[PDB]
């Protein structure tokens, strides 16, 4: 029988800092075992201090991509003002949630600045439940990526250790690392990283490689 | 639509509308009813502008099922509107009881439809009075249906012009116990009142109702029946 | 007899000019907008001692951070009320934030000329609202007073007085109104102009006094609180 | 479409200096049986565009013309503007989403190429809404025989010329015949460049048996 | 069933077995495949009866329509159109397919296929359950340019050699053979058959 | 007066006046010909500029119906471009329904029957429009069609719709164009408008001018600049 | 999950776990599972994390509107008779939501248990969750209605961590509110995992 | 005055009151003024104020990043016109990803606003549009009447008095096209004056700017932000 | 069941038996199978009884409508159609398989009508559970243009065939000849199983029923 879904795999994470976020994703975009292109980075800019990172069934991906781009601009026509990423993050949830019995099939991590500047990340499930982190990781790799974050920047487990707070120059370095890690141990992370660096300046965008096998 | 009725009250308590719509039957062609004994005739002015008119194209006595037949006074047009729905209406019963419509039954669910364009919206009442025959208890039936979407059972009646003296002359010429054939005689007598020239059997047209059933006389039968006068 | 969406040949709607006409028959209300707040006032119009006042409302609460002062048909005006305050808790479901007072007074303006008979739903309205909306509130903006009529015009305001002398109390606001005034030389003028068109002597229970500060919520003023400012 | 009934086979497609070239045999299966072995799997859009359909071809053939006639609508308007590559595209993603979100999806894996404001353009889009652009595409069972040969390619010598894309997918049309049980040995080669869409055929590969004695 | 329709210069021949069957069961032996969606437009029934013959009324209906407001006889492109349409329409629900084939002024004797809702002009083809054993011989047999006795003799040989190896397909054979001219319709009995091996 | 604000209301001498006050805008508004001949249909209109401000090719009254139809109206523009868009959608239909181009003569009929529609009922009025379908094809030959607010719809060889229907009227029947080609036929279209065009009543004004023929391969298209401009200097220099 | 609310002379306990569970994956260690609706009105939560989240905060939005049109706070019967119909409403479509509708109205303090089904009791003890019958077990074991607040913060958050020590789907940190005439106070966010150490060291 | 209460009622001389009635609306409202440039669209408006204590009317009104519109006539009919406008732009980004053709839009509101002109107890839209917009045909001023016609213009003006503000644009038609930016809105607010009587003149609180080009997105300037146009000239 | 028809030299001749079965148990000995559409349209109905009984009502009904207003006899290819489109609609789901045999101005057709509506003409026709005893009979004896009496014969025997080869089948045979003079409904035109009596002396004394309660209500108030 026909199936409306399918599984495109692609790994995104997303990381708060006091006064920036990041949300990176690899560029791999496959069905089955086969690669349909790897160059489909899974960050989409949404403001100017707001990016979305998407993951799952792609053409779910396209869909909800486009919706939430509808949306803004009808925000912003009817309140003379750009959404905040935490008035994104609660529409998000209801247009996840609208599709509760035919669900998107999107794991999704919101990245950008709240209204006093600092760092805000907002993970999601299919449905809609969500809530605000200091760091996520999703998609096929996010089991390999998030105890790594756990114990690094959450600092859990270990003891007598200085809880220094998250600088970018060493939060840039671990999303570089842990995208390393997990190209080589799943199928469906490799080829490149996009990394989205959002700050009061902007929106910076790097590209690093990842293994192609 | 007009989603507002037409037929209204008027400040003397008056539904106006079927006042004129009566008015319409009054001027219509002569009909008139006979339930005799064993049966009921119909007999009606089926007099035509010319020669020309194909007779036998159109009918004013019209049946309606196996047992019950109709004729008229008033508007042509609307009365085929009441014959379809009457003969729809007489099917549905049979399809649910397995049963033949009693007159009484088929005349009251006519009347429905008569009062309906009364009411409804954007909607004239018809300007047509039927005159309904039927056999079903071992009896005959003669109703009349007019445009207010009442009914009245009768022993004999005329509608349309000259009507009032057609229903005396009934009134003097009937008795209860009269035979169908005697009826045919004292109906197309009762037409002759108000007739406007030579009565041959194209220009009038009779129908009966016996335990038989409800069908045409023949412009044959109807002669057999003028050469009698 | 002609139709509810008629113009007339000077190109406005028959139905909304009588609207406006309808307005000029309600109680005089009364908005200031200042640096330290927005005042709204309004004389309730007591037409016998048995009427309990305190059922006369006519300031009203939208939320928290918005209030809404009304004159003309106050039935109608219950209608737009709820309508306001389900839209700021819709808003507020979907966006996890409260509404800008333009976008609120913007949502109730959406339902102006939404009435007609031909190509409508079975119980649509028949009419427009005669009801003249003074919404009063502060958001990222500051303190904002916008005005609202039957055409759905909605605009804002620095001062702005509606009802059946509100030719009268906007000449009083225009020779009063300073841009730098304070909240207490705002509530007075509203006081003093209002005491000056109304008929009756103004006293605690005949009038109706709220304020929304940055820093305050919406506030409706007690018996004691109206005595003690109707002093000066 | 809930069951495909006469299906095609893969579609090919790869940008070269100057414009796309697509390629799809002629063959309508029906299962096992080659039912219609000269039907035309290739569609010119536009002067700009050109659409070659692998699955059920009835349900290519309404999007035939339903794209057919946005076109004539839209030269009707005669004002200077006309679909890009990539809005066809666009649409065709939107329209296959739809269906397929309304559990009626229209049997198909699409390629769309095309040539605009100097560049190439070459998209695909699947009966669920999965939509992207690579250099090279591959539907069907080509997406496992013909789209490696076409990225060796692509790998050692990224911007191929007209000829140097030609013998290439020629070669994969070879291989597609040797080993896709589904496929026929004729087939057409669309191209599309500033001159417009062209569409070449019926064509055939040389083939070599010299195995059949090792 | 075996249906099979064949282009010539200035027309079209159309057969068809006679065979209606349930299961195993031969409920009509004599039944007549070929219908008129006008004057010189037919079409083949083949698959479900009930769905083939409500296809086949509603695009005569529609057709006859067409015709009169055009003020011309349908073209067989129109007439295909119109089947085509209903059984894509309705692909999921209908179990038919209607091989649309007649004549025209413009284009002249055209065959169409409509299976599963598509469309195709064909210079022959076949259709039906008998169809499947003679793809081979109608490869082989099939010549450019054959005359309208030598498309009668060609649709003759090709459904008799299908009515022998298929159990759903037997009976007569009904030929109709469209022109400018007008209609021919024709049977062959099932006792005067071609024969050929049958062993 | 009384009998005249319904179209579902007959006067009592059996006329419909709202139909007649809608041919009446017709009347009121600028010129639009059609002349079909050997080898096509040609359209011009008089499009009087109400503004210099406007741009050259604004308010056109030349539609394409579709790729092989044309069509030149007369009357209330915003009427005019909703009946250009009923022709399209009925057009569109013909082939999603048969797979070919629509004849001219039944889009005609059915455009028709629209504007029919309109001239029975108190819910809605009668378009304020006449309108010409001219088409090209080598099986039908060229065909010129005219549709006015009632919904009449005939087919002619010359045609004129507006201010001044009957004086290009007598201008048209001067011309044998049985016999003659599209190429020729352009300047005898461009001629007939500068002829009935008012110069001190309506000041100025745009020549429109369309063409469908065997040169175009049955597509209906703008004549181009050229031809145009040709055609344009030969009006006024016949005028002189 | 493990939720627990309890009525005592002092008003009513309300605490919750914080593991959220994508399978046998622990994809949130630290969620909050209580939503405040107003000063005088918590929600506890347990089920399908959008499921509560969406109605709970429908509930929440429900009850801003009552404030606003009746100048006076919705009450614990009504609120949770709200929740009670959304849920009726959607019944066999596959929701899952437990929640208890703590808070403190005219009748005193209010405890409701309200399901997916449109189950509705009043009570003054309830837990629900995967890890309900060990919370269920130590909260049943240890109370009395005249327990101390100190007792009682100290009953809630044992039948927490004792319920995330047995229940794989139970873990994270003990949220605990204390409902008192006045209002909702948040009494403590404890690592459950330090508290069972905590217990053990005491051994 | 028997022909003057419906849209669907014909006077005897081929004329429908009702939309001509509807037309005045736009002639009550302020003016304002559209013009262009091979690179720019400009709208610039004179904003009513209904006292010196009430702020000036918004005039301009953003479509989409490449589509701006000025109003005249009934404001919720502008809103309901504009927010049709703005669904029709959305759609075609969803459907197609790319920016709809201005002339598109246009015809889209022509097809719209005639159907009620139509149908009976239906009512003409009472506002008129000036359109700025840049697409693969340039920069654009469109013109949009409650009569549902629509125009293609070099430049225009509609509203109260409007007709001074014509005659300007007719004379400077010839320099528009090769202006820059701040030479096309001073040509703008030059018209936009005309209309004023000779006590007032253009000041930071009156006056309302929309701008798209080549380089530029639909922006709006409206008090402080008018300053740098408003400082080239004095009458 | 077992219905037939036939075409003969001067008309038709439709045949049934009168067994009602609810599975394996026979419910009714008599029942009439062979239903009026017009005078001279008849019809034969096996399938869902409860199908044939409505479809074959709501036909006859229609022609009656059709007939009255046309003020002309009814035509057999009228009632198969309306018969076929109802049909169709509801997809098998009326269980109706109808033999239609008639007389109009065009002679005598005969028609099987199927539950999906798929509909043919044919000189001879079987349905039911015994089509095939039927079908046999006809097929090894049918020659066209058959007397009235000739084809009669082979239509008892072909009824005969299902009613004693088929389980389903039973009771007597019912036939309608139809010509162009009207139709001769012949119920109980043959009986293959004559008269199976029995010594069924079951009589029960008055008083071996033990009573618990009893009241009598009389009508002779109301008589
Ligand atoms: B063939 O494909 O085997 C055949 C076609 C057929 C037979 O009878 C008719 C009548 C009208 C149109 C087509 C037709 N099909 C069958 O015999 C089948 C048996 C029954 C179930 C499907 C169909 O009808
Ligand atoms: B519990 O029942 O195990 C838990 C409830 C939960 C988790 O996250 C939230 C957030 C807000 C309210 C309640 C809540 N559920 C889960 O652990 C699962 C995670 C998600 C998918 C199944 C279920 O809900
Ligand atoms: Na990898
Ligand atoms: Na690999
Ligand atoms: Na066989």
């Amino acid at each position: 029988r026909f199936s409306p879904y399918v599984f495109n795999g692609g790994t995104i994470l997303a990381i708060a800092g006091e006064d920036f976020a990041i949300v990176a994703s690899d560029t791999r975009l496959s069905e089955g075992f086969s690669i349909h292109t790897r160059d489909s980075p899974k960050c989409y800019k949404l403001t100017d201090k707001t990016v979305i990172g998407c993951s799952g069934f792609h053409g779910d991906c396209l869909t909800l991509t486009k919706i939430i781009e509808a949306r803004l601009k009808m925000y912003k026509h009817s309140n003379n003002k750009a959404m905040t990423t935490g008035a994104i993050a609660a529409m998000l949830s209801t247009i996840l949630y609208s599709r509760r019995f035919f669900p998107y099939y999107v794991y999704n991590i919101i990245g950008g600045l709240d209204e006093e500047g600092k760092g805000a990340v907002y993970s999601f499930d299919p449905v809609g439940s969500y809530q605000r982190d200091s760091f996520k990781a999703g998609g096929s790799a996010s089991a390999m990526l998030q105890p790594l974050l756990d114990n690094q920047v959450g600092f859990k487990n270990m003891q007598n250790v200085e809880h220094v707070p998250l600088s970018l120059d060493r939060a840039m370095r671990l999303v570089k690392d842990v995208f390393i890690s997990a190209a080589e141990r799943d199928v469906y992370t490799g080829d490149a990283l996009r990394i989205c660096i959002v700050t009061k300046e902007g929106i910076r965008e790097e590209t690093v490689s990842l293994r192609k096998d | 639509g007009y989603s507002f009725s037409l037929t209204t009250f008027s400040p003397s308590g008056k539904l106006v509308q079927i006042e004129y719509a009566l008015a319409a039957v009054a001027g219509g062609a002569p009909s008139v009813g006979i339930k005799a004994a064993n049966g009921v005739v119909l007999a009606t002015e089926k007099k035509q502008k010319s020669i020309l008119y194909d007779e036998r194209s159109v009918h004013k006595v019209e049946p309606i099922t196996k047992h019950i037949g109709l004729v008229y006074s008033g508007m042509g047009p609307d009365y085929r509107v009441l014959v379809h729905r009457a003969r729809k209406l007489a099917q549905q019963y049979y399809l649910v009881y397995q049963e033949p419509i009693p007159t009484a039954q088929l005349v009251q669910r006519v009347a429905s439809v008569m009062q309906e364009y009364t009411q409804s919206g954007g909607v004239r009442p018809f300007g047509v009075s039927l005159l309904i025959c039927g056999w079903n208890e071992g009896r005959p039936y003669l109703f009349q249906s007019d445009p207010s979407g009442a009914y009245f059972a009768w022993k004999a009646t005329a509608m349309g012009k000259n009507y009032v003296n057609g229903k005396t002359f009934l009134e003097k010429r009937y008795n209860e116990d009269l035979e169908l054939e005697d009826a045919i005689h004292t109906a197309i007598l009762t037409l002759k009142e108000s007739f406007e020239g030579q009565m041959t059997e194209d220009n009038i047209e009779v129908g009966i109702c016996n335990e038989a059933g409800f069908r045409r006389l023949t412009p044959t039968e109807v002669k057999d029946y003028l050469a009698a006068i | 007899d002609r139709g509810v969406n008629t113009f007339s040949p000077e190109g406005r709607l028959f139905q909304v000019e009588y609207a406006i006409e309808a307005i000029k028959l309600g109680s005089t209300a009364i908005g200031i907008q200042t640096s330290e707040g927005v005042c709204l006032a309004v004389e309730k119009r007591i037409t016998s001692p048995l009427m309990e006042p305190s059922s006369i409302e006519k300031i009203v609460e939208i939320d928290a951070h918005i209030g809404c002062a009304m004159s003309g048909l106050i039935a109608d005006a219950k209608t737009l009320i709820d309508k306001a305050r389900v839209e700021t808790q819709n808003h507020w479901f979907t966006y996890n934030e409260t509404m800008t007072v333009e976008s609120v007074t913007q949502a109730v303006s959406n339902l102006a000329l939404q009435f007609g008979e031909e190509d409508a739903d079975p119980g649509a309205m028949s009419r427009p609202f005669g009801v003249a909306l003074l919404f009063g509130g502060v958001d990222e903006k500051g303190p904002q007073l916008f005005h609202m009529d039957p055409s759905g015009t909605f605009v804002q305001c620095d001062a702005r007085a509606i009802g059946s002398a509100s030719e009268g109390a906007q000449s009083s606001l225009q020779e009063v109104y300073h841009k730098s005034m304070t909240l207490k030389e705002a509530i007075k003028s509203s006081l003093i102009i209002l005491k000056q068109v109304m008929e009756e002597k103004l006293n605690a229970t005949n009038i109706e006094l709220a304020t929304v500060q940055p820093g305050q919520n919406f506030h409706m003023f007690t018996k004691e609180e109206l005595e003690e400012v109707i002093k000066d | 479409t809930q069951n495909p009934m006469v299906t095609g086979t893969s579609v090919l497609g790869v940008k070269f200096e100057g414009g796309v070239v697509i390629a799809a045999d002629m063959l309508g299966s029906y299962g096992s049986l080659a039912r219609f072995r000269n039907i035309s799997r290739i569609m010119r859009v536009n002067n700009s565009t050109m659409l070659g359909a692998s699955g059920d071809y009835a349900d290519f053939q309404y999007l035939k013309q339903v794209l057919g006639q946005m076109v004539i609508d839209e030269e009707l308007l005669g004002d200077g503007h006309s679909y890009s590559p990539r809005a066809i595209h666009s649409w065709l993603t939107r329209a296959m989403y739809s269906r397929r979100s309304k559990m009626n999806p229209l049997w198909n894996t699409m390629v769309i190429g095309g040539y605009a404001d100097g560049e190439s353009f070459l998209g695909y889009v699947d009966m669920l809404g999965v939509a992207y652009e690579a250099p090279s595409l591959a539907t069907g069972y080509g997406a496992y025989l013909a789209q490696p040969l076409l990225r060796e390619v692509l790998e050692k010598q990224p911007v191929l010329s007209q000829t140097e894309a030609r013998d290439l997918v020629e070669r994969c049309m070879r291989v597609l015949y040797y080993r896709d049980a589904r496929s026929y040995n004729r087939f057409q080669i669309a191209t599309v460049t500033e001159k417009g869409v062209e569409i070449e055929g019926p064509l055939s590969t040389e083939t070599n048996w010299d195995i059949a004695h090792m | 069933t075996t249906i099979m329709a064949v282009e010539f210069d200035g027309g079209v021949v159309m057969g068809s077995d006679s065979r209606v069957s349930a299961g195993e069961a031969v409920v009509n032996r004599v039944f007549d495949k070929l219908s008129p969606l006008h004057e010189r437009i037919y079409c083949a029934l083949s698959g479900s009866a009930a769905d083939a013959q409500a296809v086949a009324d509603m695009a005569a209906y529609q057709l006859e329509l067409h015709g009169i407001e055009l003020e011309e006889p349908p073209l067989v492109l129109a007439a295909a159109n119109v089947v085509r349409n209903i059984s894509y329409k309705y692909r999921e629900d209908l179990s038919a397919h209607l091989m649309v084939a007649g004549w025209d002024q413009r284009e002249g004797g055209q065959v169409y296929g409509t299976l599963g809702g598509m469309l195709t002009r064909q210079p022959f083809a076949i259709g039906g359950s008998g169809s499947t054993f003679i793809y081979g011989y109608v490869d082989a047999a099939y010549k450019p340019g054959m005359s309208p006795e030598e498309c009668r003799r060609f649709t003759t040989d090709a459904i008799a050699l299908a009515m022998s190896r298929d159990g759903s397909s037997g009976g007569v054979i009904y030929l109709v053979t469209i022109t400018a001219a007008g209609v021919d319709h024709r049977v062959i009995l099932g006792n005067e058959l071609p024969k050929f091996y049958d062993e | 007066t009384g009998y005249d604000l319904s179209a579902s209301t007959f006067s009592p001498d059996g006329r419909v006046f709202q139909v007649e006050y809608a041919m009446k805008a017709v009347e009121n508004s600028s010129t639009a010909i059609g002349i079909r001949c050997k080898d096509g249909v040609v359209f011009g209109v008089e499009k009087l500029v109400l503004s210099k401000l406007y741009e050259e090719g604004s308010n056109k009254r030349l539609f394409n119906v579709d790729r092989h139809v044309g069509m030149a109206v007369a009357g209330l523009l915003a009427d005019a471009r909703s009946l250009a868009d009923i022709a399209r959608e009925e057009a569109s239909n013909f082939r999603s329904n048969f797979g070919y181009n629509i004849p001219l003569k039944h889009l005609a009929d059915r455009v028709a029957m629209y504007v029919h529609a309109y001239t029975l009922y108190s819910a809605v009025r009668p378009f304020g429009c006449s309108f010409m379908l001219g088409s090209y094809s080598v099986n039908d030959g060229a065909q010129l069609y005219m549709i006015d607010p009632s919904g009449v719809s005939y087919g002619y060889w010359g045609c004129a719709i507006g201010k001044a229907r009957q004086a290009a009227k007598t201008e048209i029947e001067k011309l044998q164009m049985k016999e003659m080609t599209c190429r020729d036929i352009v300047k005898e279209v461009a001629k007939i408008i500068y002829i009935v065009h008012d110069e001190v009543k309506d000041k100025a004004f745009e020549l429109e001018l369309s063409w469908v023929g065997e040169l175009t391969n049955g597509r209906h298209e703008i004549v181009p600049k050229d031809i145009r401009e040709e055609a344009e200097k030969y009006a006024k220099e016949s005028l002189k | 999950t493990t939720t627990l609310a309890f009525k005592f002379q002092h008003g009513v306990i309300a605490a919750v776990d914080s593991r959220a569970s994508a399978g046998s994956y622990i994809s949130a260690l630290r969620v909050n599972k209580v939503i405040e609706i107003n000063p005088y009105l918590l929600g506890t939560m347990s089920g399908c994390a959008a499921d509560c989240q969406y109605w709970e905060r429908l509930l929440a939005k429900e009850c801003r509107l009552y404030y606003l049109r009746n100048g006076e706070r919705i009450s614990v019967s009504a609120a949770s008779k709200l929740l009670s119909n959304m849920m009726c409403q959607y019944r066999g479509m596959g929701l899952s939501m437990g929640s208890m509708i703590c808070g403190w109205d005219k009748k005193g303090p209010g405890l409701y248990y309200v399901d997916e089904h449109g189950t509705r009791l009043s009570g003054n003890m309830f837990s629900t969750g995967s890890g309900n019958t060990y919370a269920y077990g130590v909260m049943d074991s240890g109370y009395r209605p005249n327990l101390s607040p100190e007792e009682a913060y100290d009953l809630g958050r044992r039948a927490i961590a004792y319920a995330t020590h047995r229940d794989s789907y139970s873990g994270g940190v003990v949220n605990m509110y204390h409902m008192k005439e006045d209002g909702w106070v948040k009494v403590e966010s404890t690592d459950v995992s330090d508290l069972l150490h905590q217990y053990r060291e005491a051994n | 005055n028997q022909y003057d209460n419906d849209v669907t009622v014909w006077s005897p001389q081929g004329r429908i009151h009702q939309i001509e009635y509807a037309m005045e609306a736009v002639k009550q409202g302020s003016a304002t003024v559209g013009l262009k440039s091979k690179t720019h669209a400009v709208l610039v408006a004179l904003k009513r104020a209904q006292s010196e204590l009430a702020a000036h009317q918004k005039k301009i009104l953003h479509v989409d990043n490449h589509i701006g519109i000025s109003i005249a006539g009934l404001t919720a009919d502008a809103r309901l016109l504009c927010n049709f406008m703005r669904q029709e732009c959305l759609d075609s980004r969803f459907v197609f990803d790319r920016p709809l053709p201005v002339s598109r839009l246009v015809s889209l509101i022509g097809s719209k606003t005639q159907i009620p002109t139509q149908r009976y107890g239906r009512r003409p839209y009472g506002v008129g549009l000036l359109i700025a917009g840049y697409d693969d045909m340039g920069p654009h001023i469109f013109q949009t009447c409650p009569s549902a016609n629509y125009f293609d213009c070099r430049a225009m003006s509609i509203g109260a008095r409007s007709q001074s503000a014509r005659t300007y644009l007719e004379r400077h038609m010839s320099e528009f096209m090769e202006c820059n930016l701040n030479e096309l809105v001073k040509h703008g607010l030059r018209a936009l004056r005309e209309t004023l009587p000779a006590e007032q003149d253009l000041t930071t609180k009156n006056v309302s700017i929309g701008i798209v080009g080549k380089d530029l997105e639909f922006t709006i300037y409206d008090d402080d932000d008018v300053s740098p146009f408003l400082e080239g000239l004095e009458e | 069941t077992t219905i037939a028809g036939l075409v003969f030299q001067d008309g038709v001749i439709l045949g049934a038996d009168t067994r009602a079965t609810n599975d394996s148990v026979v419910a009714d000995k008599s029942c009439e199978k062979i239903h009026f559409i017009a005078p001279k349209i008849y019809c034969c109905g096996a399938g869902v009884a409860a199908d044939a009984e409505m479809t074959t009502r709501m036909v006859a009904s229609k022609m009656e409508l059709h007939a009255l207003s046309t003020g002309r006899e009814p035509r057999v290819a009228t009632v198969t159609r309306i018969l076929r489109q109802t049909l169709f609609r509801y997809q098998g789901h009326v269980g109706a398989s109808l033999i239609v045999g008639g007389v109009d101005l065009t002679g005598p057709q005969l028609y099987g009508v199927h539950p999906h509506g798929s509909y043919s003409r044919l000189p001879f026709t079987a349905l039911g559970s015994g089509q095939d005893a039927a079908l046999a009979v006809l097929e090894d004896r049918f020659q066209p243009n058959m007397t009235l009496e000739a084809a009669q014969g082979l239509l008892v025997e072909a009824v005969t065939a299902g009613i004693l080869g088929d389980l389903g089948s039973g009771g007597n045979v019912d036939a309608c000849v139809i010509t162009k003079t009207g139709a001769k409904l012949l119920r109980t035109l043959s009986s293959p199983t004559e008269p199976v009596k029995r010594s069924g002396r079951y009589h029960f004394v008055p008083g071996t029923t033990a009573v618990l309660t009893q009241t009598v209500k009389p009508l002779t108030l109301e008589l």
